[PDB]
């Protein structure tokens, strides 16, 4: 069938596990409620000390990116 | 670690156009109606 949709999908069950709900938003875009899930877990996780300062920011600085290739298409 | 593993792996879909696409497009909740047809 497609790979391609099957590696979109495989992604965001990282963002969205199988310990299935704590659930996305169903009317987002897949990008938009990883990215938004993705900010939320790095300041939880980096407040935690389960992420360090170095990967708290890198992580906002690539969804800040990502955010800016949505909006692009 | 796994949240480094899995926005690197974001961002890398959607540097190619058709990922990007499939990722910008596509809502959650045609997800497992596009899914239970793959």
């Amino acid at each position: 069938d497609e790979q391609m949709y099957q590696r979109c999908c495989n992604l965001f069950e990282k963002f969205f596990p199988s310990s299935s709900y704590r659930r996305p938003v169903g009317i987002s875009s897949m990008v938009e409620a990883m990215v938004s899930r993705a900010r939320i877990d790095a300041r939880i996780d980096f407040e935690s000390g389960r992420i360090k300062k170095e990967e708290f920011t890198e992580i906002m600085k690539i969804c800040s990116t990502i955010e800016e290739l949505r909006r692009q298409k | 670690g796994g949240s480094m593993e899995r926005i690197k792996e974001l961002r890398n879909l959607m540097s190619q156009s058709r990922t990007r696409e499939i990722l910008t497009k596509t809502t959650v909740d045609h997800m497992a109606i596009i899914k239970k047809y793959t």
